[PDB]
């Protein structure tokens, strides 16, 4: 329910190890999103907001209208990736109040 | 968040569930053109 | 039991997680068989 | 806690609506119980009574504590699932409810 007021866009089954990934997601009109939101890139199975990969900050939509859907992309670097270590990996929106608001299909870095 | 976790974990299975199923249909189709092309070089 | 049905999830998927790497393993070397096979036996 | 019943030879596909032979093994880790149940669960169960059918685990005769003996049940396909798509475990819960063994998954097709 709440766990999907993000929505991860046109995630892949799988990106090349270490290569830069473009991470594309919409805020629904159910999140008011805030500067100290994040998105991290956890391993499938995690237990908390800690157990992820890496992560970045999810930048403040400018001119922000609450309530309206909004896109967002996010450029994770080659170096921060996972290498080809036979594990699935997710993307999870983090809110700056701990709750996970929104978590994609898995990928492995192959 | 116990909750969110263990919501993200049935996600990540249901996809990798259905993937399995693709993947093992693709592997009986890859499996019959193999026999039919090694049932080709015999005759 | 929150955490039992945690666990039996978390080994439940690692089990299929191995599965279709596996079957996808697999697929890949069958089709090194197929093009080897064909190239044989057409173009 | 959680892997003190071992299913052995647990397949990965058993044919729907059939007769099914599930072989199990108690470790002298946890103590029998003749309300012992091993219960077929979908994957992804949240509580004991999320089980799909279940037979009661039956005691051994001449148990001694601390032992290793396997057991075998005989689901019949009445109680199984259909082919649904679904992955399914067993486990095993006790007496008082506590589940300690579940195996890989497997479907029915």
């Amino acid at each position: 329910s709440n766990f999907a007021h993000v929505i991860f866009q046109n995630v892949a089954k799988s990106y090349l190890p270490n290569a830069h990934l473009e991470c594309h997601y919409t805020l629904t009109p159910y999140i008011h999103p805030h500067p100290k939101d994040w998105v991290g890139i956890f391993k499938v199975g995690w237990s908390t907001a800690r157990d992820y990969y890496t992560f970045l900050w999810s930048p403040m939509p400018e001119h922000y209208v609450e309530g309206s859907t909004v896109n967002c992309v996010l450029a994770f670097q080659g170096y921060y990736l996972p290498n080809d270590d036979g594990e699935f990996y997710q993307f999870c929106y983090v809110t700056h109040k701990g709750e996970i608001r929104g978590a994609s299909t898995p990928f492995q870095f192959r | 968040e116990s909750v969110a976790s263990h919501f993200a974990l049935v996600t990540a299975y249901e996809d990798i569930k259905k993937r399995l199923k693709d993947s093992e249909k693709e592997n009986s189709l890859l499996k019959k053109r193999i026999r039919f092309l090694e049932e080709k070089l015999i005759a």
